[PDB]
């Protein structure tokens, strides 16, 4: 909590919170998206290896 | 061109932070010059605030002086019937010697009191000899406050008051700020502005 | 010590100004002393004066 003469500290606190939230959302979404393709490639390679 | 009369501005960076989110205001006369101070003189100028080669003063502030050899007590009040926040500014004068104080205000112990519903402060002058900044050894200190709708503000004084003359009714908005630049102004139209120039692009990085 | 009851200290610069008055009271002893001393500092720019 901040009083009326402490707006810069409040803005800095809000900036820090928003930045960390953005970074972590990006990290989670990118990780899931990138692993989903490798899983399917792995399964296809396994089937091909069994056939060969 | 900032403060032509040397002094200290209180909470200047907080005022800049507040003004960074204002999109428009309305400048209105809170205490009219010709009808608010019958007992006092309202014609006071300084050589450090010269305009067109002659000495002058600020436009939103008033310098009160004793009339007929007397400086009676003053008490003024204002109520915010504007449905908006009002920015009020005032000042306090610190002369360089006791003789100047006695010649100007005819008293040696002076006080200024500014009181609101959630604001209260008292000020006393300080008399001392200081290095000259703009050929002046005295000082003036500047103060400001924000008044909520339906609230009242009261000024009481017996000397050393620089009275308010104009106030502003603020209106807020998103997507504004204060930037420092040297670029010239042209007639274009854009969606992004930087201190170096405008950008007309849809790329994700810059 | 000072042969006066109302004393003042004034320190003034081009962009600095302050006034100090002593406060007399009885306080718990810290290093066997009941009085106090308050310390202040400032930075002076080239070509400036302090009084
Ligand atoms: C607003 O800003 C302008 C500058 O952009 C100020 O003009 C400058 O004012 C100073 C102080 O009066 C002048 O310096 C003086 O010059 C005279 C003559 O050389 C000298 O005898 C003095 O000792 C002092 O050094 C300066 O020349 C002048 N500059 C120009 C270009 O006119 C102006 O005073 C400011 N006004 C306010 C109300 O803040
Ligand atoms: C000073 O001004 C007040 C108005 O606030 C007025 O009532 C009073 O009569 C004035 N003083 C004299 C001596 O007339
Ligand atoms: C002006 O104010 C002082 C201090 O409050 C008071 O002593 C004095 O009587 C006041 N003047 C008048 C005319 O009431
Ligand atoms: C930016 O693009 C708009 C879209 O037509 C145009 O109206 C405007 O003049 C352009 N501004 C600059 C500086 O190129």
């Amino acid at each position: 909590e901040f009083n009326k003469l402490e707006r810069r500290m409040e803005n800095l606190n809000k900036k820090v919170d928003d930045g960390f939230l953005d970074i972590w959302t990006y990290n989670a979404e990118l990780l899931v998206l990138l692993e989903n393709e490798r899983t399917l490639d792995f399964h296809d390679s396994n089937v091909k290896n069994l056939y060969e | 061109n900032g403060t032509c009369y040397p002094g200290y501005f209180a909470d200047y960076e907080e005022l800049r932070e507040q003004l960074s989110s204002v999109s428009s205001f309305e400048r209105f006369e809170i205490f009219p010059k010709e009808s608010s101070w019958p007992n006092h003189t309202v014609t006071g100028v300084s050589a450090s605030c010269s305009h067109n080669g002659k000495s002058s003063f600020y436009r939103n502030l008033l310098w009160l002086t004793g009339k007929n050899g007397l400086y009676p007590n003053l008490s003024k009040s204002y109520a915010n019937n504007k449905e908006k926040e009002v920015l009020v500014l005032w000042g306090v004068h610190h002369p360089p010697n006791i003789g100047d104080q006695r010649a100007l205000y005819h008293t040696e112990n002076a006080y200024v009191s500014v009181v609101s519903s959630h604001y209260s402060r008292k000020f006393t002058p300080e008399i001392a000899k200081r290095p000259k900044v703009r050929d002046q050894e005295g000082r003036i200190n500047y103060y400001w406050t924000l008044l909520e709708p339906g609230d009242t503000i009261i000024f009481e004084a017996n000397g050393n008051l620089i009275a308010p003359r104009y106030a502003f009714a603020l209106s807020r908005g998103f997507g504004s700020g204060i930037i420092t630049s040297n670029a010239p102004m042209d007639e274009c139209d854009a969606k992004c502005q930087t201190p170096q120039g405008a950008i007309n692009s849809s790329l994700p990085f810059q």
